[PDB]
């Protein structure tokens, strides 16, 4: 029961770090009009 | 005053007529259609 | 020249209202309805009719009051000033109920004469005519609420009454008493209103969000004249946004405004259809395979058998309210109480 | 009641039936406001 | 001859007496006033 | 000098006419 | 028993779903 | 100069709607109707 | 009846005065047609 | 060119056939685990104790439950609002008896539609068009926010909350109705305003531009058929449309700019359930409707029933009978 | 980030939201910062004095109040928690972890 | 753009106000002694709020018949 | 900016109807609802 | 018996084709609770 | 007073996030460019490719 | 088009297509019928409402009776 | 361990379904055989 817990703080985490990772790259420079 | 007979028995006559009847319907409009889309309108 | 052709020039002149041969069953009717409804919202009482004091005059907002539905007394009739119940008598013709079948006769005649105005214009103008179709929903809802469901019930006494809390008294007396809500024809009702009230929501708010950058200033209200040839939106852009965030998209601007127009008519008229199987009491109340098992298991329970419990408060609590011709003198301990209130 | 809704599709549709395919181009100077005294009748141009 | 039957005929003169005035108000009103190229 | 109090000034209209004191630092700073 | 008809009934109309989002006619600009 | 300005007009208008609707709420607090 | 004509009597002093600074100007529209 | 840059524009590329940006790195893992247990616990959930009163409520498919009467349950009234995901149980069914499916179905669900609508901003920016169909969405978020998770923050327990099913919303209402009194509150008011006003002028303007399309067509095929797509002209006169309705009321009471037009239909129905989104919520702190109940009396002292007291007498009959061997205590969370 | 007076003001918006939210639940929940003597009682603590001043009543009428047998079978009166601690039965089982300061003696 | 006399080119004129600064109050004074010299509750029945029970009748008044009705409420009220 | 100072213009038209069946029983029953609630039980 | 001249041929497109398959699945979805009852 | 400061701190913050919604979104359109609207001498959608 | 035995004996009734009266016609005296048959109906309703209580006329399920 | 429904009804259902299901794929095909039809081989 505690293995759900790692598996799914693993998921939780993986899904964060790709959304806080991804709006920090650059995010107003994806727009149409020269970059 | 009654016939006990098989209650999913009217869903495997009429399923069993309705579905293969269907199928043959959908198969002849469509050839008649490429018969007048060809022969009438090129 | 003529004579009958006289009065079609006067009537269908163009002025700022416009008249019409319609405006002779309109422009009366509507007025004394919606004026009939404002003049015993204002003065005329309920007290005779109902036990309630309904006006502004003895102490009542905008909210609790309303003309009321006649009675039980006088059980289906037209009620007429002239007429036998209420003869000669303003005073009594509105203190026995009669201003009710004032305004649902005018109003059921009132839009006719809009529903007919609505042909008239389009003939004169030269358009089509898809505006008194979008109108039969409302005249669908009149004619089946005001009218076909008091006429199948018993009197005139459980039509709705013409007022703001007088209606929300009619929402929860056919839940307690018909289960309106559990009625598949509402519910095919609740998806033409919401979901015309998304269509209006949605489409309005992409054509002020996919618009043609037309003018220089910093709003795009100014950037647009009536006569313009070219499309003041983009339509490939809004095909394109809703192509990929919901997955589908329309193609065709003039399928999309029918659509604006089916969605609520059809869910207005299919509502329509199953409150008139409610003035005969041909109502979807219960699920008989849930009242069996239900009655042959005393743990089987489920929000519907939740539902119908709550519909056996409502029908025991407001009736020795809500009826009192009937008389009933329900006491304390025979009415379905739960625990500890 | 639905036969209600019918005749009124079909009482719109016996009388507009010119335009049910849509409106011509003759519609634009004939609806703008002001410019006939009669609506609809293009012989009353008020005008001077 | 019931009392009942005589407000109906008299609600008939009542009804035409009342709604011969937009009859009348309706003809009057162009008779006087009129288009001038039409039918 | 002075600047923005119209329509064709700024482009906002009046009902978005308290917007027109983004590039106006010194009229925002009495506007706080 | 009867179950069987209401799963069918909400997978075949999430099957309708499924098909006019990926197996739609293309809308393509009026050449 | 014969003549009232628009913004005037529903200017003093605007305040006996207020006004109307001022002792629309005040009534409902006393008088007849107000559980006193 | 009597309580009819303190109604009205306002409604009498309303078209006094309107009868007052139109019915010159509204004889000239009867007149015209 | 770097390892992550050609992830990072793969992700906030539209060339794909669902938009995959990055509120849709979290909108898609989050609703396709609200989907997976909303349809396996609406055919096979076994029946949930809401009330904490240790008689459960069975509304799966499996258990009879015809699906207008079957709903994935709230949780449990002793649980409350504490957190109770799969590893704070002892076993997996242990957690299906205090319903925990609906938690995990409603976090899910409404981060997910709180990341649909940055998502509707997203294609809004890398399409180059005008952002603000996220706040056109932020009128149905915020009522299902309001119902899903206000309701049970203000009242206490998630049993309170929206019951995942269509007869589990009428109970909810008529619950709702017996201790708040949301028929006669004024934000609700103008909520039915916006929904029988927004259902208005979808009748109303798309009826008359395809009351005055042009004749871009022949008269036995289908109108629609006429307007060929990406076209540059306009396919209906609005300047018929608005001498039409021009003469219907009068000529200033209709918009011939058709962006004023088109914003009023973007405001009067969100505008409305922003209004009902927020009368739900402060309903939810018990902030109730008007209570005109007993004001109209006479001159000796003797109550005069209004039409707010056969309201009343209905909002009371359902007080009594909801929660029927729940209370202990005369007074209804008082 | 983007760097322009529109935007900085956004930044601003979402942050008083979430403080706003947060002074909410602090009005609604807490009785220590926001205390009940001022404010009145909360939202938990009105339903569980309830359950105090009816537990009272009966024990003064002569009733062990423990071995309550409440009617759906659970504790009337007193009840046990989920994590085992003894609380107020009824529907206040809800507001368990009320801590308020005329019951935590 | 119709023929006639503008909507706003009235409400500015003078002879607008000058007309109806005093009928504008000489319909509102006339809708006050309409309900406050008593012929508000008179020709429409409702009743004054001393005038909702009777010393003869404690309960409430409901009509009963539907034809004789006007001997009803006749002997409903004193 | 000016008023009208010649040209003619009717004064009894039917906007004129139209507005006062709406206008004067507004503000008679506005008045009326003024004075119910100075009104003492 | 000659031939007719007042023949026409009928359409239907892939999106009129799902519609007419969402509205028929559910109305089947909304009526079989109460068909079943 | 604890059920007035809950419920208008329910009416004043969810509005302030949707001026949030409103501004965020505004910002980074006037920033990028397309704030008074779609650019029709040349649209981002006519210069991709279709979805299918 | 084919002529038969039948057709041929149903001809001058399939024959005057658009050969109408010129003017008004018997239009006023298709108004009088019109609100004659209207004056019909509401004699008729009224009796079922028993708003026209008429003598020896009772609408009750009793009228056929013994 | 039961549920006794209204045996007719899964004809009125499953026939409610699949009468008009394959109404709408009858006209479908042929529509599109006329396009297939008038558009290549004309
Ligand atoms: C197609 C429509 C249905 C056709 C069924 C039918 O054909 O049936 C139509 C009728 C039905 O006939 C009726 O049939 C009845 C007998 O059936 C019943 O009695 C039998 C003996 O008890 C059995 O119990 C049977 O199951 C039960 O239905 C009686 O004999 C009646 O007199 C007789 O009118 O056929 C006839 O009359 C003759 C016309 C054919
Ligand atoms: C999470 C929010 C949510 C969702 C998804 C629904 C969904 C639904 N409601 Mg509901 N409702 C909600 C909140 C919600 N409601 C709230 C807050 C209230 C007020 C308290 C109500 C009050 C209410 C009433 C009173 C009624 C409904 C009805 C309906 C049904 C048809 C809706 C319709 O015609 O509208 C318009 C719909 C659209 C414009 C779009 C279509 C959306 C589809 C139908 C949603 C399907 C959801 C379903 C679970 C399938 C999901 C698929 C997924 C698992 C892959 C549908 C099942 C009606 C009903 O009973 O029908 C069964 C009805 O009578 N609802
Ligand atoms: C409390 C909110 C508030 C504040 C602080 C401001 C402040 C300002 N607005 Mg503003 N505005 C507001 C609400 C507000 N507005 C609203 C609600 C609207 C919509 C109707 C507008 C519409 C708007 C427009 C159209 C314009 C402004 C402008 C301005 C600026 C200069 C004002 C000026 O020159 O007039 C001077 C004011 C007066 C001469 C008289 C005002 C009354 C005084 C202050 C009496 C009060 C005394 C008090 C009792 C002590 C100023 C910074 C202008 C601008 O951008 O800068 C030029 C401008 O053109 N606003
Ligand atoms: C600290 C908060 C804050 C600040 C500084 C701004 C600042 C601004 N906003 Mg913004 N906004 C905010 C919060 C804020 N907003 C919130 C909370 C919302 C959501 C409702 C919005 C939604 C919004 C929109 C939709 C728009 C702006 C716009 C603007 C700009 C001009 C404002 C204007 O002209 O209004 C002038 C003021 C009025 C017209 C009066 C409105 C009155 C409202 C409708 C009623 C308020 C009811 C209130 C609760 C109670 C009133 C009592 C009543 C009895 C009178 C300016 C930069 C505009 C813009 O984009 O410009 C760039 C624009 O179009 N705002
Ligand atoms: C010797 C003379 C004679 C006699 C004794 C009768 C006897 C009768 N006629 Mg009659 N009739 C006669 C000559 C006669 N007819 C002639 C010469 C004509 C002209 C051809 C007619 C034409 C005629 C018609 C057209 C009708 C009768 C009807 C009747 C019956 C009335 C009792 C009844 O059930 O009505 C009950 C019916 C009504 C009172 C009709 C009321 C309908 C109202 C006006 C309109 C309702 C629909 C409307 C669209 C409103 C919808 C809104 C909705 C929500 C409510 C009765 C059997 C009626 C009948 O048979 O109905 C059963 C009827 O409709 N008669
Ligand atoms: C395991 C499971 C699934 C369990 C769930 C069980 C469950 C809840 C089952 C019930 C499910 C269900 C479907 C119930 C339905 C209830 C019921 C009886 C429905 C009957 C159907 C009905 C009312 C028929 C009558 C006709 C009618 C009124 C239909 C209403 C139509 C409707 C509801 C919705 C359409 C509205 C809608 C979603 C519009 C979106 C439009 C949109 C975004 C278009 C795209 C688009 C937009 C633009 O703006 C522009 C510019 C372009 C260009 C563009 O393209
Ligand atoms: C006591 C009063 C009771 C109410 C009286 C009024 C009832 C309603 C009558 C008005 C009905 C208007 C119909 C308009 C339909 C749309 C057609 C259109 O385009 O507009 C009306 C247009 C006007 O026609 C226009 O004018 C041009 C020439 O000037 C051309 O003719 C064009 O066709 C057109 O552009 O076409 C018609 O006239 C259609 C005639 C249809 C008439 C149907 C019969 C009349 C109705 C009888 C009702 C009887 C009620 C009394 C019964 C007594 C018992
Ligand atoms: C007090 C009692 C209550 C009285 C109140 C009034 C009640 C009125 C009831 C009758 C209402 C009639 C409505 C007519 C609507 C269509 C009028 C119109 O616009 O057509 C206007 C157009 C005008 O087009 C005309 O066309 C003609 C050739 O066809 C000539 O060329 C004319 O010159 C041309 O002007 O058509 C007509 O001339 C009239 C057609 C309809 C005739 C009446 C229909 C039958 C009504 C019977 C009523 C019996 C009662
Ligand atoms: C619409 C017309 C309403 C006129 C009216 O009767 O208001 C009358 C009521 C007030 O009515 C007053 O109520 C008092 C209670 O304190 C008194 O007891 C009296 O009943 C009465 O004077 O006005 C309002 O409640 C606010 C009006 C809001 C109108 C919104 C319309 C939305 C559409
Ligand atoms: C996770 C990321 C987000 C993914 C969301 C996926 C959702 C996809 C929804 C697609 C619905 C398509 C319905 C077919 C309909 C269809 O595809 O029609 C296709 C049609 C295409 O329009 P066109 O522009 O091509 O029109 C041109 C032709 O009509 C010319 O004749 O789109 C519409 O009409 C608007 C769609 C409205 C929205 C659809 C209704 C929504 C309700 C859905 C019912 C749910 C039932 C649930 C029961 C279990
Ligand atoms: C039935 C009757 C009659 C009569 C009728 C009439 C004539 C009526 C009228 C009426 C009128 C003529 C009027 C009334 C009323 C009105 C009103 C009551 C108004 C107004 C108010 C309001 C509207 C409110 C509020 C507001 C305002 C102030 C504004 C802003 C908005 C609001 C809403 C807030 C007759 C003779 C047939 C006979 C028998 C009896
Ligand atoms: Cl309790
Ligand atoms: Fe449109």
């Amino acid at each position: 029961m505690f293995t759900l817990k790692i598996f799914v703080y693993t998921t939780v985490i993986f899904f964060i770090s790709l959304f806080v990772f991804g709006f920090l790259s650059n995010d107003p420079s994806r727009n149409p009009n020269r970059k | 005053g009654g016939m006990s007979v098989s209650f999913p028995a009217y869903l495997a006559v009429l399923l069993g007529t309705f579905v293969p009847v269907a199928f043959l319907v959908i198969l002849y409009i469509q050839s008649e259609a490429r018969k007048a889309g060809a022969s009438s309108k090129s | 020249r003529g004579w009958f052709d006289l009065i079609d020039d006067w009537l269908k002149r163009d002025r700022f209202v416009f008249i019409g041969w319609s405006g002779l069953l309109l422009l009366p009717c509507s007025y004394l309805a919606l004026g009939g409804w404002l003049t015993g919202t204002t003065f005329v009482t309920s007290w005779y009719t109902h036990g309630l004091a309904s006006s502004y005059l003895e102490g009542c907002n905008f909210l609790t009051a309303a003309v009321s539905t006649p009675a039980n007394s006088m059980g289906h009739s037209l009620l007429f000033l002239w007429g036998p119940e209420a003869q000669g008598d303003f005073t009594r013709w509105c203190q026995i109920g009669g201003l009710w079948t004032f305004i649902a006769l005018h109003g059921a005649f009132g839009l006719i004469g809009f529903c007919l105005r609505q042909f008239e214009i389009a003939r004169l103008v030269g358009l089509r005519p898809y505006n008194a179709i979008a109108f039969s929903g409302p005249i669908s809802v009149f004619v089946s609420v005001f009218l076909m469901y008091p006429l199948g019930q018993a009197s005139w006494f459980f039509a709705p009454s013409f007022g703001v809390a007088a209606i929300f008294r009619f929402l929860l007396f056919l839940q307690g008493f018909h289960n309106w809500t559990l009625n598949p024809f509402h519910m095919m009702g609740v998806a033409g209103i919401l979901g015309g009230a998304l269509l209006c929501a949605i489409h309005g708010a992409t054509v002020e969000n996919t618009l043609f950058e037309d003018g220089d200033a910093a709003d795009t209200f100014r950037a647009f004249t009536p006569t313009q040839s070219e499309e003041t939106y983009s339509m490939v852009t809004a095909n394109r946004f809703w192509s990929q965030i919901f997955g589908v998209a329309f193609s065709n601007k003039r399928w999309l405004h029918f659509f604006m127009l089916f969605v609520p008519v059809t869910g207005l008229w299919t509502s329509s259809i199953g409150i008139v199987g409610l003035a005969l009491n041909l109502r979807a109340y219960d699920f008989v395979s849930q009242e069996l098992r239900a009655a042959e298991d005393p743990e089987f329970e489920t929000f519907y058998t939740k539902n119908i419990l709550l519909n056996e408060g409502i029908r025991a609590w407001m009736a020795a309210q809500d009826q009192p011709h009937e008389n009933f003198i329900f006491p304390e301990e025979v009415l379905p109480r739960g625990n500890a209130l | 009641l639905l036969f209600f809704f019918g005749h009124l599709w079909h009482g719109s549709r016996t009388l507009f039936r010119d335009v049910f395919a849509g409106i011509g181009a003759e519609v634009t100077e004939q609806v703008e406001f002001g410019a006939f005294a009669k609506l609809g009748d293009r012989t009353t141009k008020k005008q001077g | 001859m019931t009392p009942s039957l005589s407000s109906f005929i008299n609600s008939l003169i009542l009804g035409l007496v009342i709604v011969v005035i937009p009859i009348s108000g309706a003809l009057l009103f162009v008779s006087q006033k009129d288009k001038v190229t039409r039918s | 000098s002075a600047a923005g109090r119209d329509i064709e000034s700024t482009g906002f209209a009046w009902w978005s006419g308290n917007a027109r004191l983004i590039n106006v630092s010194g009229k925002l700073l009495g506007a706080h | 028993m009867e179950a069987l008809v209401y799963v069918f009934l909400l997978v075949g109309t999430l099957m309708v779903i499924f098909f006019a989002v990926f197996f739609r006619d293309p809308p393509k600009i009026a050449k | 100069t014969g003549r009232v300005p628009i913004w005037l007009v529903a200017f003093v208008g605007g305040i006996a709607v207020i006004g109307l609707l001022g002792l629309f709420i005040y009534g409902s607090y006393s008088g007849v109707g107000s559980s006193l | 009846d009597t309580r009819l004509l303190i109604v009205l009597l306002p409604v009498l002093a309303a078209a006094s005065w309107a009868l007052y600074n139109i019915g010159r100007v509204a004889l000239q529209q009867f007149k015209r047609l | 060119a770097s390892l992550w840059e050609r992830f990072c524009s793969w992700v906030t590329s539209t060339e794909n056939r669902l938009y995959i940006g990055w509120f849709g790195v979290l909108m898609i893992p989050t609703l396709l685990t609200a989907t997976s247990v909303f349809i396996i616990a609406f055919v096979a959930a076994p029946p949930v104790d809401i009330d904490g009163i240790r008689e459960p409520v069975a509304g799966s498919l499996l258990y009879g439950n015809n699906i207008i009467s079957g709903a994935v349950i709230p949780s449990s009234a002793a649980i409350g609002i504490h957190f109770y995901p799969i590893w704070e149980a002892a076993s997996l069914d242990e957690w299906l008896y205090n319903g925990g499916c609906y938690p995990l179905i409603v976090l899910h669900f409404l981060l997910g539609v709180a990341c649909y609508m940055g998502r509707e901003w997203e294609l809004s920016y890398r399409l180059g068009m005008r952002p603000w169909i996220a706040v056109a969405f932020s009128a149905p978020v915020a009522a299902a926010t309001a119902v899903f998770l206000i309701y049970p923050i203000g009242q206490g327990s998630f049993s309170d909350g929206m019951p995942l099913g269509i007869s589990g919303t009428f109970n909810f209402m008529i619950v709702f109705q017996a201790e708040h009194n949301i028929l006669m509150h004024p934000f609700h008011q103008l909520g039915v305003a916006g929904v029988f006003g927004g259902s208005l002028f979808s009748a109303m303007h798309g009826s008359l531009v395809t009351s005055s399309l042009i004749r871009e067509t022949t008269e036995n095929e289908s109108a629609n058929y006429g307007y060929k797509f990406g076209q540059e002209e306009e396919t209906y006169n609005i300047v018929a449309a608005h001498g039409y309705f021009g003469r219907l009321i009068f000529q200033y009471a209709s918009f011939n700019n058709s962006r004023s037009l088109h914003f009023f239909l973007g405001l009067w129905p969100v505008v409305g359930i922003w209004l009902t989104s927020i009368s739900v919520s402060t309903m939810a702190f018990n902030l109730n409707g008007f209570n005109f109940n007993q004001s109209v009396v006479d001159s000796q002292g003797r109550v005069i029933n209004t039409w707010a007291d056969i309201i009343n007498r209905a909002n009371l009959g359902m007080e009594v009978m909801h929660e029927r061997n729940a209370h202990n205590f005369p007074l209804d969370l008082a | 980030f983007v760097w322009s007076g529109e935007a900085y003001l956004s930044y601003s918006l979402a942050a008083l939201a979430l403080m706003g939210f947060t002074a909410s639940c602090y009005a609604w929940y807490n009785n220590t910062a926001y205390p009940s003597e001022f404010y009145g009682p909360t939202g938990p603590e009105a339903s569980q004095a309830q359950a105090f001043t009816f537990l009272v009543r009966d024990q003064r009428l002569g009733a062990n109040v423990a071995s309550a047998q409440g009617p759906t079978g659970l504790g009337k009166y007193l009840m046990r928690s989920p994590s085992g601690e003894i609380i107020f039965g009824g529907e206040t089982m809800r507001f368990w972890d009320l801590r308020a300061p005329w019951l935590e003696p | 753009s119709t023929g006639e006399r503008p909507f706003s080119d009235i409400i500015t004129s003078i002879r607008y106000w000058v007309i109806h600064s005093i009928t504008i109050p000489s319909l509102f004074v006339a809708g006050w002694l309409f309900v406050s010299t008593g012929l508000a509750y008179d020709v429409f029945g409702t009743p004054r709020p001393n005038e909702y029970f009777t010393q003869d009748r404690q309960q409430v008044p409901l009509v009963n018949d539907r034809f004789s009705a006007k001997q009803e409420l006749e002997d409903l009220t004193k | 900016g000016n008023p009208n100072q010649s040209v003619t213009y009717p004064i009894f038209t039917f906007r004129w109807l139209a507005i006062h069946g709406i206008a004067v029983p507004t503000v008679f029953f506005l008045g009326a609802i003024t004075s119910m609630q100075f009104i003492q039980r | 018996s000659n031939p007719n001249p007042n023949k026409q041929p009928v359409e239907l497109n892939r999106t009129s084709l799902f519609w007419g398959l969402l509205l028929i699945f559910v109305l089947a979805v909304l009526f079989s609770s109460y068909f079943f009852n | 007073p604890r059920s007035w400061l809950t419920s208008s701190h329910f009416f004043l913050p969810f509005f302030l996030f949707i001026g949030h919604l409103w501004h965020a979104g505004r910002a980074r359109a006037a920033a990028a460019g397309f704030e008074k609207g779609i650019n029709r001498e040349n649209e981002p959608v006519l210069f991709m490719r279709p979805l299918d | 088009a084919l002529r038969t035995r039948l057709g041929e004996i149903l001809r001058p009734l399939n024959s005057e297509y658009g050969k109408v009266a010129p003017g008004w016609g018997t239009t006023p005296i298709m108004g009088v019928f019109m609100l004659l048959f209207f004056l019909f109906l509401l004699i008729i309703l009224q009796i079922y409402n028993s708003s026209l209580i008429i003598e020896n006329v009772d609408v009750d399920w009793t009228s056929l009776g013994n």
